[PDB]
RNA sequence: GCGAAGAACCUUACCAGGUCUUGACAUCCUUUGACCACUCUGGAGACAGAGCUUUCCCGGGACAAAGUGACAGGUGGUGCAUGGUUGUCGUCAGCUCGUGUCGUGAGAUGUUGGGUUAAGUCCCGCAACGAGCGCAACCCUUGAUUUUAGUUGCCAGCAUUUAGUUGGGCACUCUAAAGUGACUGCCGGUGCAAGCCGGAGGAAGGUGGGGAUGACGUCAAAUCAUCAUGCCCCUUAUGACCUGGGCUACACACGUGCUACAAUGGAUGGUACAAAGGGUCGCGAAGCCGCGAGGUGGAGCCAAUCCCAUAAAACCAUUCUCAGUUCGGAUUGUAGGCUGCAACUCGCCUACAUGAAGCCGGAAUCGCUAGUAAUCGUGGAUCAGCAUGCCACGGUGAAUACGU
């Protein structure tokens, strides 16, 4: 904040997939601290992902991260102009929260029927650059290319 | 075959009186089991600061209650008459069976 | 039949190691319906995991207090200072991996004038 | 729009006091293009020795406009509280606008 | 700001409340009771100088310790007024009764001695600015660590009221290994009511 | 008493309706009683209730048996903003 | 009207549910406590003086 | 959502009607000395009229009355006449003094300059040398552990039971007294010192987490209504009693909260895991009755023994199918329950029916840095009854901090 940069809080591998990210992820559909609710809704989105297309889930839901995390963002502050969008890199560890947020903001709107498939044709729609979220990663690199002076 | 149940609001007076009746009963030959700390019990009491206004400032006190547990097994009428004829400050309770 | 004692939050568990399978039994219960959530059950695993002695023992344990989390954490920490205590060598891969401190977190005090803990009451500058 | 909430401490707020405050207070809104709808506080005091206390304070957006004045006249307080409130509006706009 | 009563502070670390004795089912009428006592008993010594009063109670009886500087104004000829103090307090409490006297030495190392001391003169038309740096020379040559008293009111007869305070010594408010005395004291004066505080650091 | 236990009334009120059973009934009986209840007995007759400051008049008719007097004497005076 | 009030209270009533409590020291009718029969002002003054047996200010 | 930790009557201080005058409350003089109680009649009640006693107690006392007087009596006024108590700046780090010295004088240094830290905290330098109130430490609680102590507490190894139950044991948790433990102590680098960064051992590492603690003083800040007091005012009333009403009004405006606007959900059935508290004019179980709020009953208990009290979210099944609905519950009609002498203005709860606004809320604005925010329940003070408020307790339990 004010005296200096603060340690993050490691998260702990999750079971069955055992991986980083999808704890992550876990953590960002929890509501009010349910936890069994958010667990069941993605490991069903995981499940009838591998039932529908065939393949591993945790390749799918990489090869979809991987065209969701942006690399340029605006920020509006000085150097370059009194809040002019100044285009910057994001840094390494910036990527997965903006992705895991854009993926969970817009699979709560794609609105079919119960969110434990909403998640799954959202991260089917990723796999291949379409879809909602995409569209938000690629609308956000033609505004940070369009101020391509202020850097 | 008694039991005796000390209880005060302070625990450095307590526990004197506590040890003093243990050594008055085995000094004329008691079998007796040692002091036994029951849980204490304590209560708070919140109360508004100022006289008029200001809920928002108070003050708590509390008052805690220290709580001990005797027990003689095969007593003899000297330590009956010894530990009824003995007297405690005031300060504690006791409460012979 | 070796001791142990493990705690966290408001929960207290009297673990005991015992030579054998690594068959799990909990409270008179076993392990898949007294903790019935899949992945509530790698958390007491881990002492077993962090060494390769998976299937060398047979705990017994005796678990009061808390929520079916915070009991878990404490039979964790209870079964890996079991392990410490039938073999005082295997300190070094655990300490190592940070599996020994008790969880110093504790549910904190409410405090008057303040909603919660922390919280203030809403104010006003319009 | 403006919703005046008046106090009399040791006095009786009678019509004709209430008429002067709203329209001296009504007449702070000329430096706004858009008027507002904060709620404007008045508060009237009046002492042993014929001395008044007028205290105003106004909530803008932006803004916080606080004020007191003690003079030998009711009146006159007011009118030197009004003064005071435009003093606060011209700072603030100065500033706001320097710091384009 | 607002300092916290230095006697409410210390009470069951270093310092000992006044009643002592356990009680319950029963608890609201021996206090009340106590404090009863407690104003018989202080407004009717006030030329004895009586700084502390304890209770004592033990199964249908009461035992109280008095503690004065000049115990002898407080037995009788021969013990005739304590003997009467216990013939009213039978018939006030309607229980036995039982009264002793502890002599203090060093009547200076005691708040309440000199907080009426100073009240009394400040009745008697003394200039406070005197009678406070009386007291703070006969209590610190009285062999005392600190001392600080305080005067407030309606100071000199004026009509603003202020207040004056003189300390010297040491006197650390925030030390809870203190041993603090603290005292307050009413002066009723013509021109109103004055209030006065003194409090003192012992040694040791 | 809204229980089965029994209906509620004042005795210095019943005795004064029941005194009143004869044929004359030109007794407007005073009360301050607004928390009597009315009773089949009192079919006829006409009772001022005091509401604060006055008596006024009510006429025990038929279905107004079972209620409070309270209610037939209003205690506040609204006319309107 | 207040030393009629104490008066009132100690007397008698004419049901049960007519009976009220006040303070003992001063005759405060409101927010009075039922362990000491003393309201909120005359408990905090007196319990400083070290004049209530057992009760100390907390910390936990 | 401030005095109010709880207004049906009382509280109650306000209004209408009916009443009293050394009085509802105290010292004080005369005498009868127990008046008091209690029963009935009249009244809305205060109060009147009768009857029964008055054994006062041991000249003293307790109380009373009768007239009797000096006198009381005010929640009446001014918190700008006051004592006491409290908020705020702010747990921010400052506020001063004695001797010395400089300046004609108000004033100045010490308290400024360098690093350093949460801090006029520490050291260095210096026309200053020291000191005082604050900072820090001493106090409570949480996190680890040793000794004594084993009941009403625990049940590994022992047999039994409806099962820690029964006999049996204090081994393990547990309760609580006395100790140990954390102190930049050690190691590596830096600096010259204070100190800074990194590492080791440890349950805990840099005041570990949280409380209590609130300097000189500012706002003539708040309280004459908790209490006390100066001066003024009323004294057949501005004092006192009784019944009924009022503080609960309602065209509107502002502040703090609760419940929703649904599928991470609604409804039905099964089932598991807590901490902290209260209880003898008190808590109140089993059993039976009632769809239900509740009724009958009386077990145990002055409580580590008995009760409040088989926590709810959570987990597993079934159903509903994106609708103003099997969402939401307001509003209203009928019938009941409990407390209370009494439930109309004016209490809480239950059963059937009715079924409103509401589909994530403009400008603007608030809270929070880890067991926190969010969410779900539980207990207590006030209290015959009445909390979505206040004070405490645990269960699940995150996101982010690049930077000034
Ligand atoms: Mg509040
Ligand atoms: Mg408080
Ligand atoms: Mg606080
Ligand atoms: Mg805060
Ligand atoms: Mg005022
Ligand atoms: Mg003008
Ligand atoms: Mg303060
Ligand atoms: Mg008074
Ligand atoms: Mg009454
Ligand atoms: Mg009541
Ligand atoms: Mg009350
Ligand atoms: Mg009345
Ligand atoms: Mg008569
Ligand atoms: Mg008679
Ligand atoms: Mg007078
Ligand atoms: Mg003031
Ligand atoms: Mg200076
Ligand atoms: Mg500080
Ligand atoms: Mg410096
Ligand atoms: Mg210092
Ligand atoms: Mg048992
Ligand atoms: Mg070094
Ligand atoms: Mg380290
Ligand atoms: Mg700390
Ligand atoms: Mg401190
Ligand atoms: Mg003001
Ligand atoms: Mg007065
Ligand atoms: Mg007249
Ligand atoms: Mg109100
Ligand atoms: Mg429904
Ligand atoms: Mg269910
Ligand atoms: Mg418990
Ligand atoms: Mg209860
Ligand atoms: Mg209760
Ligand atoms: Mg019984
Ligand atoms: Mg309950
Ligand atoms: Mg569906
Ligand atoms: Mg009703
Ligand atoms: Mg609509
Ligand atoms: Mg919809
Ligand atoms: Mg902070
Ligand atoms: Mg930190
Ligand atoms: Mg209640
Ligand atoms: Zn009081």
């Amino acid at each position: 904040p004010r005296k200096g940069p603060v340690a993050k809080r490691d998260v702990l591998p999750d079971p069955i997939y055992n991986s980083k990210l999808v704890t992550r992820l876990i953590n960002k559909m929890m509501v009010d601290g349910k936890r069994g609710k958010s667990q069941a809704i993605l490991y069903s989105a995981f499940d009838i992902i591998a039932q529908e297309t065939g393949k591993d889930p945790m390749e799918v839901f990489e090869q979809a991260m991987k065209n969701i995390m942006p690399l340029l963002e605006v920020k509006a502050r000085r150097v370059g102009g009194a809040n002019y969008q100044v285009p910057i890199e994001v840094r390494a560890d910036r990527r997965s929260t903006l992705g895991l947020r854009w993926l969970v903001n817009y699979a709560r709107l794609r609105g079919e029927k119960t969110m434990e498939v909403r998640v799954a044709r959202e991260i089917m729609d990723a796999a291949n650059n379409t879809g909602a979220s995409v569209k938000k990663r690629e609308d956000t690199h033609k505004m940070a290319d369009a101020n391509r002076a202020f850097a | 075959k008694i039991r005796i149940r000390l209880k005060a609001y302070d625990h450095r007076i307590l526990d004197q009186s506590a040890e003093k009746i243990v050594e008055t009963a085995k000094r004329s030959g008691a079998s007796v089991s040692g002091p036994i700390p029951l849980p204490t019990e304590k209560s708070i009491y919140t109360v508004l600061r100022a006289v008029h206004k200001y809920k928002d400032s108070r003050e708590q006190f509390e008052m805690r209650t220290h709580k001990r547990l005797i027990d003689i097994v095969n007593p003899t009428p000297q330590t009956v008459d010894s530990l009824m004829r003995l007297d405690l400050p005031s300060g504690v309770d006791i409460e012979i069976k | 039949q070796y001791y142990g004692t493990g705690r966290r939050k408001s929960s207290v568990a009297r673990v005991r190691l015992v030579p054998g399978d690594g068959k799990i039994v909990i409270n008179n219960r076993d392990w898949e319906d007294y903790i019935p959530f899949a992945a509530l059950r790698e958390v007491i695993k881990q002492p077993l995991v962090a060494t390769e002695t998976l299937g060398n023992y047979d705990v017994l344990v005796n678990v009061h207090g808390g929520g079916y989390t915070g009991q878990a954490g404490a039979i964790r920490h209870g079964v890996a200072r079991a392990l410490l205590q039938v073999a005082p060598e295997y300190r070094p891969a655990l300490k190592s991996a940070g599996l020994l401190t008790r969880d110093p977190r504790m549910k904190e005090r409410k405090k008057y004038g303040l909603k919660g803990a922390r919280r203030a009451p809403q104010f006003s500058k319009r | 729009m403006l919703k005046y909430n008046i106090r009399g401490e040791n006095i009786e707020v009678t019509e004709p006091i209430r008429d002067y405050v709203e329209k001296k207070i009504d007449k702070l809104e000329r430096y706004f293009t858009e008027t507002p709808d904060a709620n404007v506080h008045v508060n009237l005091k009046v002492y042993s020795d014929k001395n008044a206390k007028v205290e105003v304070t106004i909530p803008l957006p932006n803004l916080v406009l606080r004020a007191e004045e003690t003079s030998g006249d009711l009146y006159a307080s007011i009118d030197l509280i009004v003064d005071k409130l435009e003093r606060q509006i011209r700072k603030h706009k100065t500033k706001v606008n320097r710091k384009f | 700001g607002q300092k916290v009563h230095p006697i409410g502070m210390r009470i069951g670390v270093i310092r000992d409340w006044d009643s002592k004795w356990y009680a319950e089912k029963d608890y609201a009428d021996f206090l009340h009771e106590d404090l009863r006592i407690r104003d018989y008993v202080a407004k009717r010594l006030s030329d004895a100088s009586v700084s502390r009063v304890e209770i004592e109670r033990a199964a249908n009886r009461v035992n109280i310790t008095i503690h004065t500087a000049k115990p002898g104004m407080v037995i009788g000829k021969g013990g005739s007024e304590v003997e009467a103090l216990r013939k009213n307090l039978n018939e006030l409490t309607q229980k036995r009764v039982h009264i002793n006297i502890v002599e203090i030495k060093r009547a200076d190392l005691d708040a309440k001695l000199v907080a009426e001391n100073i009240a009394r003169q400040l009745e008697g038309r003394v200039s406070f600015r005197r009678a406070q740096k009386q007291a703070i020379q006969r209590t610190m040559r009285a062999g005392a660590k600190g001392i600080k008293t305080q005067v407030s009111g309606r100071l000199g007869g004026a009509d603003i009221a202020r207040a004056e305070h003189y300390s010297e010594g040491t006197v650390p408010l925030h030390t809870l290994r203190a041993d603090i005395d603290y005292a307050w004291e009413e002066a009723d004066t013509t021109y109103g009511k004055l209030g006065v505080k003194v409090w003192i650091y012992r040694g040791e | 008493r809204s229980l089965k236990k029994g209906p509620f009334v004042d005795d210095h009120l019943m005795k004064k309706v029941e005194a009143a059973a004869e044929s004359e009934k030109k007794q407007v009986i005073k009360t301050w009683s607004r928390r009597s209840t009315i009773f089949p007995t009192f079919v006829g007759q006409t009772i001022a209730v005091y509401d604060g400051r006055k008596h006024v008049p009510v006429y025990v008719q038929e279905d107004m048996v079972g209620h409070k007097l309270g209610e037939f004497a209003p205690t506040r005076t609204y006319r309107g903003h | 009207a207040k030393k009629s009030m104490i008066a009132k209270q100690k007397r008698t009533p004419k049901y049960a549910v007519q009976a009220y409590t006040r303070c003992e020291r001063c005759g405060r009718p409101h927010s009075v406590i039922r362990k000491f029969k003393l309201c909120r002002i005359c408990f905090r003054e007196l319990a400083y003086k070290g004049q209530i047996p057992g009760v100390k200010k907390a910390s936990w």
